[PDB]
């Protein structure tokens, strides 16, 4: 993504790596997962918490 | 279901609850032995709960049956949620009545503007968090493919339809996945994804069931 590289659940916006607000409507026992960056993966719950 | 109302007693017989310790997704009974749900609800172990109104109180009408066959669509894409549909066969046929009944499959695809009925036990808040004991209901129209794509640039496929309000306020939410979007007595949509819930210009995206009628009928015939 431009001068940078997006990881995990991150979404590329021209030249910056923000992430998603996109989520499936599953009910996550402990919410959705965060990755290295802290952003939430679209459709993956946290088996254990965060 | 954000901005809805508590469904009446025997108004949504075809609604089911997928449980894997607790409620995590919804579904539809289309036949005494098959349930339809979203593929992203897939788990190797699933117990189907039928005839539910209050998921926290045992009212006597419930039926707990376990999934025998769990078949997700062959071309399901976990990153785009394309082809987000799933078939579940009950290890035992469900007893049909008032509390438990089936829903019909799309004879034809629903046209924009059609008033549909969405239902589920998902969060009833677009910002806070509040899961209801009683099955919620909501009436929302099918949106044109154009506006659906204007809201979700480069993310809406041919197997997706937006049903809801571009004005926000009412929409399906986390916990409503796999649930029914009934229009005219036919299962037209399956709760899938979207940006948060009830956001202005961000209606919920549902799987376009009418594009899967053939796949469904074939799979049931083979299994
Ligand atoms: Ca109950």
């Amino acid at each position: 993504c431009g001068p940078v590289t997006c990881s995990g659940a991150q979404m590329c916006e021209v030249d910056k790596c923000v992430c998603s607000d996109l989520h499936c409507k599953v009910k996550c026992e402990h919410g959705f997962k965060k990755d290295d960056n802290g952003c939430e993966y679209a459709c993956i719950c946290a088996d254990a918490p965060q | 279901i954000v901005g809805g109302y508590t469904c009446a007693a025997n108004s949504i017989p075809y609604q089911v609850s997928l449980n894997s310790g607790s409620h995590f997704c919804g579904g539809s009974l289309i036949n005494s032995q098959w349930v339809v749900s979203a593929a992203h609800c897939y788990k190797s172990r699933i117990q189907v709960r039928l005839g539910e109104h209050n998921i926290d109180v045992l009212e006597g009408n419930e039926q707990f049956i376990n999934a025998a066959k769990i078949i997700t669509h062959p071309n399901f894409n976990g990153n785009t949620l394309d082809n987000d549909i799933m078939l579940i066969k009950l290890s035992s046929p469900a007893t049909l009545x008032s509390r438990v009944a089936t829903v019909s499959l799309p004879r034809s695809c629903a046209a924009a503007g059609t008033e549909c009925l969405i239902s589920g036990w998902g969060n009833t808040k677009s910002s806070g968090s509040s899961y209801p004991s009683l099955l919620q209901c909501l009436k929302a129209p099918v949106l044109s493919d154009s506006s659906c794509k204007s809201s979700y640039p480069g993310q809406i496929t041919g197997n997706m339809i937006c049903v809801g309000f571009l004005e926000g306020g009412k929409d399906s939410c986390q916990g409503d996945s796999g649930g029914p979007v009934v229009c005219n007595g036919q299962l037209q949509g399956i709760v899938s994804w979207g940006y948060g819930c009830a956001q202005k210009n961000k209606p919920g995206v549902y799987t376009k069931v009418c594009n899967y009628v053939n796949w469904i009928q074939q799979t049931i015939a083979a299994n």
